[PDB]
């Protein structure tokens, strides 16, 4: 443990926490990695378990691995069951990669519970008007949206967060969160 | 990420 040191798990949060993720992981594919989840969909032919997918066959197991804390964020859509396992998120980690997750902010507990130490980093608006200015894509109705649930998860989740990144310019919001990282890094 | 759309759509 003195000698090699596990890749810290990253959950960035935040308006164009997406896009961050998407660029970290093009911009250096030796460093950043992605965590296969699990779901209880049936496969389509062309996507492979294991590797897009862990795919569950029994949908009564999974609730059963949910219940005993196998996962670190759970959830469903169009009737099925999805979610990152803790063991998704150790099997990157021990590649010495940094995993990047899209997890809530109640993941990061359970991360931390289960000694996986993530990088938790906020990207914080400064308003309405700055949401509009580090995302050019979103109409006021989603800026304003946008600009509440960032405003609700400061308040709830302010003590989570290894950094709290400002910008005028997503350049200036990638250039902060890439230096957290620096400066988090080991 | 962008072929795991469905999960990360069931997390919001």
């Amino acid at each position: 443990s003195e000698f090699v040191h596990y890749a810290r798990p990253i959950i960035i949060l935040g308006p164009t926490k997406d896009r961050a993720n998407d660029d970290l992981l093009s911009e250096f594919p030796d460093k950043f990695g992605s965590c296969v989840p699990h779901t209880t969909r049936p496969k389509r032919e062309y996507e492979i378990d294991g590797r897009d997918y862990h795919f569950v066959s029994s949908r009564e197991k999974m609730e059963k691995d949910i219940q005993a804390h196998k996962f670190i964020e759970a959830g469903q859509y169009n009737s099925h069951l999805y979610g990152t396992s803790v063991q998704s998120v150790r099997e990157v980690a021990e590649q010495g990669k940094h995993c990047i997750l899209d997890v809530s902010a109640n993941a990061v507990r359970r991360l931390q519970a289960a000694h996986l130490h993530p990088i938790a980093i906020f990207i914080r608006p400064r308003s309405l008007e700055n949401v509009l200015e580090i995302n050019k894509r979103i109409t006021e109705e989603q800026a304003r949206k946008a600009f509440d649930r960032a405003t609700k998860l400061e308040q709830e989740f302010t003590e989570c967060f290894s950094a709290i990144v400002e910008g005028d310019s997503f350049e200036e919001i990638y250039h902060k969160v890439k230096r957290v990282i620096e400066d988090l890094s080991g | 990420r962008i072929r795991r759309d469905e999960y990360l759509k069931a997390i919001q």
